[PDB]
């Protein structure tokens, strides 16, 4: 043999699949983004009316 | 200022001690205003308008 020098070929730009969490209940919840000056000066609590 | 010396011959006399006197003038501490919002707080900019 003729004794060629080894190298370390690391992809860095390409990642194994890994774990997620399904986020599927969030998914398909109402989303709702009330205004944030709004929200600071209601001390970070909202109120909606039910129906009569 | 000078002393006032009477006569003709003066050759008695002490002549007159100029003193180069000086008024200091100096800075004091400088004065100072601290406030705090919190990311919170800062959701509202009247907060920082009049504190400022």
């Amino acid at each position: 043999a003729n004794q060629l020098a080894k190298d370390l070929e690391i992809m860095f730009e390409n990642y194994v699949e890994g774990f997620e969490a399904a986020c599927v209940v969030s998914r398909n919840a109402k989303k709702f983004r009330p205004g944030d000056t709004a929200m600071q000066r209601a001390g970070d609590v909202l109120y909606r009316p039910q129906h009569y | 200022h000078m002393n006032i010396e009477e006569g003709l011959d003066l050759s008695s006399k002490t002549p007159t001690a100029l003193v180069q006197r000086l008024v200091p003038s100096v800075f004091k501490e400088p004065k100072n205003i601290l406030y705090t919002l919190d990311a919170r707080e800062m959701r509202d900019p009247e907060h920082k308008t009049e504190a400022g």
